[PDB]
């Protein structure tokens, strides 16, 4: 049972197409990642699963409803980008304010300032706080009742790698229960190893939608060999010359191969079979970088 | 109309000097023989009501202790209690109780008329319209009207064109007005006291008098009204709670809603040491009547101390010495008795109000409350107005409330 | 009712404003030293607080909700609200109650240490007047005030920056407070040809602090229209607030 | 020098703040409309009191307008932990940013005074113009004095709160008190104590108020009456000649700035 | 030889917030300082930019003093959040740092071109994004040749496209022979254009140096992940024989989690029996290498 079905949407604001065609298919437990630019690509197919805006020439159907029905939004956690809340307020104030809105429990804000790591600056001013201080308020607030769908609008920001990797514990803890969610961030690179499915998408459309392994297979990307004296860097520089591949010599006595991984099951066999592999490193190409092909794709 | 040998008087002193009976008597009388008539306090000498009841025609009489009773109501024929012919110079009216609807003293072409201590109750039923003069005063020269007590009379003591003459001490209550003044050039009136009465002291086109240390409790719409009087003298007078009213003739007045003095083409006259109290208006200044000495008075408790729809400037301090003002928040550094700001009574929002009445309804806006401080902090919208340099800061009228 | 649960927030928001609690203290001083000089020095005194209620009440009023609604959309909890069971009606209407009676608050902080200052600094004031004019006028200084709160939301809603938002609040209130009656003298002692002063007490009808000072001074109309006329400056001004709310 | 490059930005980052202009194009009408008032009247020592009043309310604004957010603004903005990382000193992106926001006050006042000064000879016919420019040359010498007094208080205020929000409450404090309070609680104190608290030291209280020493140096030659002074007729109790009155305004900027120069270096 | 500290421990309110660090950087090395947002990693950061004072210790940046001017016109700081002047412009804006820090007039409009903002020069900053303010930010960074760049977190709020092209003009400087200091947080990524990381926790400097080095000096496993193997049951005890714990999540999602002490024979077992689908060879990253040494000092 998919969560947010985006059937066909084309929004526009006059004669602009501002999105176009767009077709989406979360799943049940599906961790997706809506990746693009900043612009009004991939910020209003964010407000589109909320209840925000409608469809020009389509429908959207999250959790098998209407975006804006009342039980959907008592299920709907949302963490927006580069919120600052109401500074006068506590922390532990604001929190039971919004748990009397969404129709949460109040035993459940204590809950969640002890899961966030927000219990030694409960009780204190919103302007005495940090930025990435307010990012655990922000994501205790998306926690509230038992949501089955979370947009967490850039949740990362200002946030130390302790509290980063925290953050992704607690996605795989909540995606296994059965809570899907969609990731907007812009820092590709660590988000990579927890996004089930990618989304990049263009200025207008949708450009590719599928996992990781999925993008790797139909984007044709080279793969980052990268080997330390197998035998000698200037002996072995030469082979992959006449034999056809690219290998630059780069740092020193290193070897770096950057093999079109549609052969790199045996363009290892013959690295390993003649020398130790005692300091390599074969890189997958990220998503940093299919990120960058596929807006050379289009644009 | 019998006479007053008709009577039975019986001689105390053989020097025309006659004293009648306790015993009523019937009709008018006439005094023809200089004859210094005494009465017993029962004499009663009742009138039928019609008819001046004591004519004098005679020079020289002293009438003394008379009690008389309901005389006409005749203002035509002057059907007066008293009437004195001009013949009958320096009569002596002492020490008489009057009740009756017409004139109490009609006196008229009269040298040194003496009234003197007289009680002249003058109605209770008529509309204040057709009740007669208490003391009338027509063109009399060197008359003597001291301490009597009118009550309830028409305009009090009228007075017209009558030249020297002084009136000291005489209680003047529930008039209409208190003291009439009719071409009264050169003349006096000190220590009267007027009670509620529907103007207290009528001042009109007499020149050169003098009114001073006079009182007036509680009297209606006009406390002192002063029309065209020339090189006078206001000195030391008591002017208290001047409230609203009318009064009912409105013939050569109007209505008003109080106004303890009204300065009407009044040129040149002194107004010194005088007392302003409790009144709707302090002080009324027409246009007309300018660059007069007014200096010394006391402006204490109106609600609003001067009216001067003008915009010409007015000093108010002779000789370096103002007038002390209740609502004055000044100081006094180098200790004299002057304040060191000058006072100006009056903004110009203050003369909008005059002006237009409709602002009445914007009075209490805070714009009304920055428009009067901005004149208070840009002087070049302030229109030149009734300021006084120096005024004072103690009363000066300590004495004037016993 | 959720119209309740965002009220809450606004008076535990609102009551923790450091610029309202220095003014809301100023307004207490000020109606305390009027009092002083009213009975050491009761109608020429109520007179003088209608026109320092008419001066900080609408101040009061725009300070706590001129950032009401662009001040949650420059801060991003707007967009987070209308993601949450709420319409944009009760946002608006739970803000109205939760600024209203911080204000509601304010004058009997305001006017009740005034009241105190004259029923026992006259010792004689004869107290059943003043239990029914000072009623008359605490209830009078709201409506004044929900005026105002209702003006700050217009503002509110229709700029997007909150530097924008303050240059507005400050000019609805120097129009409807101290710009609008000077240009009706100004229509008094430069027009008298063509100014019909007939039309002014009809003309008193459009200024909300206008229709505060009558209710305070207490004419054509009785006062029971004036009543129902500061209530619709208030209803109107608030479906004006919804219409612009509705189009963000 | 470097004083001079960041006096080039402030001056020209004011002249694009549109509350500036707005509030400058309104110290030039308003002073046209007094001297417009004054020549159809006439009086002379009416229409210089006046003026200096109206520079009382708006001068001390426009600097305060300026420069509230000279330190705290740009602390909180991130540009001041920048700028101290360049070649520079705190004593120099201050004495700086002083001269930028002084050489606006001193323009805008010059052209408040200088169309004020164009609506008197082209109006009131037969005025002295050498009395008209020495009058006028004194209001324009004096108000920029005036002016970077509250600029050096603005900039006293802005190192030592460490929020924007927290300086605008203190601006408008200081507004408050050196304007339109201490002229106020002077005069409730001679009111109450009917001048009898004390006859020798309460002319030196105008001294600790620099609206009071501005007002008191424009009405020098021009005294007329007792209530076109009101407060200010205390001056003349005062024995201190003209010359000292300079420089006591002179000495109000350097104790404020050496005061805003010495809270900033501790920042 | 660009920074040299040594020997700092900076005592302020006798806390003794940083203590006893030893950070020499080269002279054509790209450090990452990865530190809290507390006082370990922001007081070292003031102490290179010469405004704050060295108590116990000295700093010496580019040879010299750390205040002096001879050597702040060859810094660059990019701070951390910078609304610059709203009211200016973007071309006034970046010719006022330019008559600051000595560069000649000539280089912005070289800079405004070289960063991608040249379609936004001659606008207002308050008609700004974040990631258009964090281009100028860069721009009066690189201004008049810096021999020292100081990036506080320079890739907030910027697009991908951009972030891969500020590494390639960190790149460029590189070569050039410009040290260049990284303090940030968005650690996954900076790994691959950092030359040595300098993780200081508390205080202490606990580790610094290469990646090479922080991998040798810390246990961590590699990450190897055969998903679609041929057998599995086997496979489960083919690899801990050498102690790698052959944990697996479906039919074939043989997660290895290996011990890098074994790497010749772990991969002689992978490819010399049993055929794999697509093996991921996932190398140690350095958050759980910034995991370990923040755990291992508490
Ligand atoms: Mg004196």
């Amino acid at each position: 049972m998919n969560a947010v079905e985006i059937q066909g949407v084309s929004q526009r604001y006059g004669s602009m197409t501002v999105l176009h065609d767009l077709n989406l298919n979360l799943g049940e437990g599906e961790v997706l990642g809506l990746f693009g630019h900043n612009g009004a690509g991939k910020t209003t197919s964010m407000k589109l699963i909320l209840g925000l805006l409608s469809p020009s020439e389509g429908q959207v159907k999250v959790l098998g409803r209407a975006p804006n029905d009342p039980q959907v939004r008592r299920q709907l956690g949302y963490l927006p980008e580069n919120v600052t809340f109401y500074p006068q307020l506590s922390g532990r104030e604001t929190l039971r304010h919004f748990a009397r809105l969404k129709g949460a429990a109040l035993t459940q804000v204590d809950e969640l300032l002890e899961q966030v790591g927000l219990a030694h600056a409960a009780d204190r001013r919103v302007k005495t706080y940090s930025k990435g201080m307010r990012q655990r308020l922000g994501l205790a607030q998306a926690l509230l009742g038992e949501p089955r769908l979370l947009l967490l609008d850039e949740p990362t920001v200002g946030l130390d790698p302790i509290a980063t990797q925290d953050l992704y514990l607690l996605i795989d803890r909540l995606r296994q229960r059965g809570t899907s969610i969609i990731l907007c961030s812009h820092v590709l690179p660590g988000v990579e190893a927890h996004i089930n499915r990618a989304a990049i998408l263009a200025k207008g459309c949708l450009q590719a939608v599928g996992s990781l392994s999925q993008l790797r297979a139909e984007a044709g990307l080279p793969v980052r060999i990268r080997a330390s004296g197998i035998s000698e860097r200037d002996s072995w520089l030469q082979r992959w010359t006449d034999a056809g591949h690219s290998a630059r010599g780069l740092s020193e006595s290193s070897i770096e191969v950057v093999a079109v991984n549609g052969h790199k099951l045996v363009l290892l066999r013959q690295l390993l079979g003649e020398g130790e592999p005692e300091d390599i490193e074969i890189h997958q190409p990220s998503l940093e970088d299919l990120y960058r092909y596929y807006m050379e794709r289009a644009g | 109309a019998p006479q007053s040998i008709t009577t039975l008087p019986l001689q105390p002193d053989g020097e025309n000097r006659w004293r009648l009976p306790a015993g009523e008597y019937q009709g008018q009388f006439t005094i023809e023989q200089p004859m210094q008539l005494r009465c017993e306090p029962g004499a009663v000498i009742q009138s039928q009501g019609q008819g001046s009841s004591l004519l004098i025609s005679a020079p020289d009489v002293l009438v003394e202790g008379c009690t008389l009773y309901e005389w006409g109501s005749d203002l035509t024929a002057m059907d007066s209690a008293v009437f004195i012919l001009p013949a009958a110079e320096r009569a002596q009216i002492s020490n008489n109780r009057m009740r009756g609807p017409g004139f109490g003293v009609f006196v008229d072409g009269t040298r040194d008329v003496q009234v003197i201590g007289n009680e002249i109750d003058g109605d209770a039923g008529v509309r204040s319209q057709d009740r007669g003069n208490g003391i009338h005063l027509f063109a009399v020269s060197g008359a003597r009207v001291l301490h009597n007590h009118v009550r309830n009379a028409r305009d009090g003591i009228y007075i017209d064109t009558s030249n020297g003459n002084h009136l000291e001490g005489n209680v003047i209550e529930d008039v209409r007005y208190g003291v009439h003044y009719m071409f009264a050039n050169e003349n006096s009136l000190i220590d009267n006291v007027t009670r509620r009465t529907r103007t207290g002291y009528a001042l009109m086109q007499s020149r050169k008098l003098t009114v001073t240390g006079n009182r007036s409790e509680q009297d209606q719409n006009y406390g002192i009204l002063m029309n065209y009087i020339t090189y006078s003298t206001i000195t030391g007078n008591f002017v208290s709670d001047v409230q609203r009213g009318d009064t009912g003739g409105d013939s050569m007045i109007s209505g008003g809603e109080g106004k303890a003095l009204f300065i009407y083409n009044s040129l040149f006259n002194t107004i010194e040491n005088n007392h302003f109290e409790k009144s709707s208006l302090g002080i009324h200044l027409t246009a007309g009547s300018e660059d007069n000495r007014i200096s010394g008075n006391a402006f204490v408790g109106n609600q609003q101390q001067v009216k001067y729809v003008a915009s010409r400037t007015q000093e108010w301090s002779v000789d370096g010495r103002g007038n002390y003002w209740s609502d004055y928040l000044g100081w006094d550094r180098n200790n004299d008795g002057l304040g060191d700001i000058a006072y100006e009574p009056n903004d110009n929002v203050d003369r909008l109000l005059w002006l237009y009445p409709q602002v009445r309804l914007l009075m209490n806006s805070p714009s009304i409350e920055v428009l009067r401080w901005v004149q208070r902090a840009f002087p070049v919208i302030k229109s030149p107005g009734v300021q006084d340099s120096h005024p004072l800061m103690k009363l000066p009228t300590e004495k004037l409330l016993t | 009712n959720q119209v309740w649960n965002i009220a809450r927030k606004e008076l535990s928001d609102g009551l923790r404003n450091r610029w309202l609690l220095a003014i809301s203290l100023l307004f207490a001083v000020l109606a305390v030293g009027i009092a002083w000089l009213g009975a050491a020095a009761i109608p020429a005194t109520i007179a003088s607080l209608a026109s320092l209620a008419t001066f900080l009440m609408p101040l009061i009023a725009l300070l706590l909700a001129y950032d009401a609604i662009v001040g949650e959309d420059e801060g991003g909890t707007l967009m987070l609200l209308l993601t949450y069971p709420l319409g944009r009606g009760q946002i608006l209407l739970g803000k109205f109650v939760g600024h209203g009676l911080i204000l509601a608050l304010a004058v009997l902080i305001g006017f009740g240490c005034a009241a105190l200052a004259i029923a026992l600094l006259v010792e004689g004031v004869e107290l059943g007047m003043l239990f029914w004019a000072f009623g008359r006028f605490m209830i009078s200084s709201t409506l004044l005030g929900w005026v105002f709160l209702a003006f700050a939301y217009v503002l509110s809603g229709k700029v997007n920056e909150k530097s924008s938002a303050a240059g507005l609040a400050l000019g609805v209130w120097f129009l409807f407070v101290l710009v609008f009656d000077l240009v009706l003298l100004a229509l008094l002692v430069l027009s008298e040809g063509k100014f019909n002063p007939e039309l002014l007490p009809w003309l008193l009808l459009l200024n909300p602090t206008d229709i505060y000072r009558l209710i305070n001074l207490s004419l054509p109309v009785p006062a029971a229209v004036l009543w129902l006329c500061l209530l619709a400056w208030i209803g109107v001004s608030l479906l004006l607030a919804y219409a612009i709310f509705r189009r963000r």
